[PDB]
């Protein structure tokens, strides 16, 4: 509380270290942290069984590819979300892949040198 | 770097070196522009004439020292040592990087409440007979801390408990009655 | 609370000499490490324990600033009023704003000199024989 | 004293040697014995061919090779020249052959 | 331990560059390099095209000129910003008066 009219030596008082993002002193240094955060998703996601991208535009997406290779094209709702849910799971395939060439560079965070290694390991590039 | 630059030219640069000797204070040749900006005492800083004035008190009127300051000014910013304030307000007025931290700028109350308070207590007693006295209208916690009447007379408490030495508690009761005395001059009755 | 309620020592531990007309101690966090980056001899900054030599005094905060000096100094990174060096042996660089770091050629920077050693070693082969 | 050669030059004079090659460079024998030796683990008393021995010689060859130009990329990724069994491993689960 | 070199001021020699340039009546492009990049804005389009060196130097002297005259027009762009440089801002601008753009 000394004031002198500058931000992280004002009074936060008036403010709060509790989800009081008004300027004044240095918040509380855990800040429910971006690793406390994503755990709860990765645990929650994990867990839950549910369909985790839009279904429509999706749809659409398989309809702009599908109309380039075919002018008319008649679709299912169970084929496109037969696409989906293996098109979902690739993705999580590879980020389990992604994870682990992560932490092969003593690296924690998935960058596109990883998917560059994975995908050609696995034979899909190159 | 031609000859005509660098030998013809260059024996009243190194001939005077280090020798600000009447400014006892500091006199090294790197400290004089910042011996100055402490001494500009102002938020903007010091321009091109008031660091020449603070600057000048002898051994410095400017036969190359015109020029000399812009080449130490750019020599300063290349070491990244000044920090500045722009505007026609301010014709570049200089400050030496003295840990006066740049911040996001809103927020800016046309008043200082806390300052406002001094001239009061400079007008008062000066007004009266009896001059303006040590600094005890508020103390060292002005500063220290913000805060209100419990806390800023809470401290004191301790201040002076800390301080157990009863020869130097002795003082309160022998350089406060010269108050006691001088309000006998300055006002003649109580 | 980190500024009213954490720093409750902060009025009673610098209670003394960080207020006073004749001289005062650098207030806060702000300019600390100030004074100390200038009026240095090192050629590679501060190393986290000429800090602590510099900042030592006879009265100080000293309750956990291990950690708000590291705070600070991130932050004042993060602003940009901080630069440093790089570095092995050197055990960390730290200086100040000064924009050193820019615009430099590589030639390695070693400046180390101080007469304190020199007049004793010069003393002792008189005292040895013959003051 | 000898001209010498600096560490790790040599690998790359040999790899214009070893890509450009169409043999195998396991000895023959020893794995001929190593292959009945494993062999015997399952099923006793067994009879092989010199053709079918090398094909089984053949198919490792390019199993290993792929494996370690899929573990170079895997040491790059390190920052390091040298594969190591941390790069083995990442590259056998992304492979499919840690299951 | 060479001489100091007399170095200009930087843009002094720009002035000396003008005076070569504006009496030049060369082609500041190679033939070659040129010819590559035309065979194939061709080919993008209709492949199997073959070419000449008299229409080759044909679309480096239009596509120079048109350039040359783009850079005294993007000039005056500057100077009505009261500057001397040439910007993305100066050659849209410089264009978009003139045509090109739609």
């Amino acid at each position: 509380s000394t004031g002198g009219k500058a931000p992280r030596k004002q009074l936060a008082t008036k403010a709060a270290r509790k989800s009081a993002p008004a300027t004044g002193g240095v918040k509380k240094p855990h800040r429910y942290r971006p690793g406390t955060v994503a755990l709860r998703e990765i645990r929650r996601y994990q867990k839950s069984t549910e369909l985790l991208i839009r279904k429509l535009p999706f749809q659409r997406l398989v309809r702009e590819i599908a109309q380039d290779f075919k002018t008319d094209l008649r679709f299912q709702s169970s084929a496109v979300m037969a696409l989906q849910e293996a098109s979902e799971a690739y993705l999580v395939a590879l980020f389990e892949d992604t994870n682990l060439c992560a932490i092969h560079a003593k690296r924690v965070t998935i960058m596109p040198k990883d998917i560059q290694l994975a995908r050609r390991i696995r034979g899909e590039r190159a | 770097m031609t000859e005509s630059l660098v030998l013809s030219p260059a024996p009243a640069k190194p001939k005077r070196v280090k020798a600000s000797r009447r400014s006892a204070s500091h006199p090294t040749y790197s400290e004089m522009i910042a011996a100055a900006i402490r001494a500009e005492k102002s938020r903007g800083g010091s321009s091109r004439q008031s660091i020449q004035k603070y600057i000048k008190s002898h051994y410095k009127v400017g036969h190359n020292a015109d020029l000399q300051i812009k080449l130490s000014i750019r020599r300063l910013l290349a070491a990244g040592v000044l920090k500045q304030t722009k505007g026609v307000g301010a014709s570049g007025s200089f400050r030496l990087a003295k840990s006066d931290k740049a911040k996001r700028s809103p927020g800016k109350k046309k008043k200082a409440v806390r300052r406002s308070t001094s001239p009061k207590k400079a007008a008062r007693p000066r007004k009266a007979r009896s001059p303006a006295k040590k600094p005890k209208a508020t103390a060292r916690k002005a500063r220290k801390k913000s805060r209100a009447s419990p806390k800023k007379a809470k401290k004191p408490k301790t201040v002076k408990a800390k301080s157990r030495k009863a020869s130097k508690a002795k003082k309160v009761k022998r350089s406060k009655p010269r108050a006691k005395s001088g309000a006998r001059k300055s006002p003649k009755k109580k």
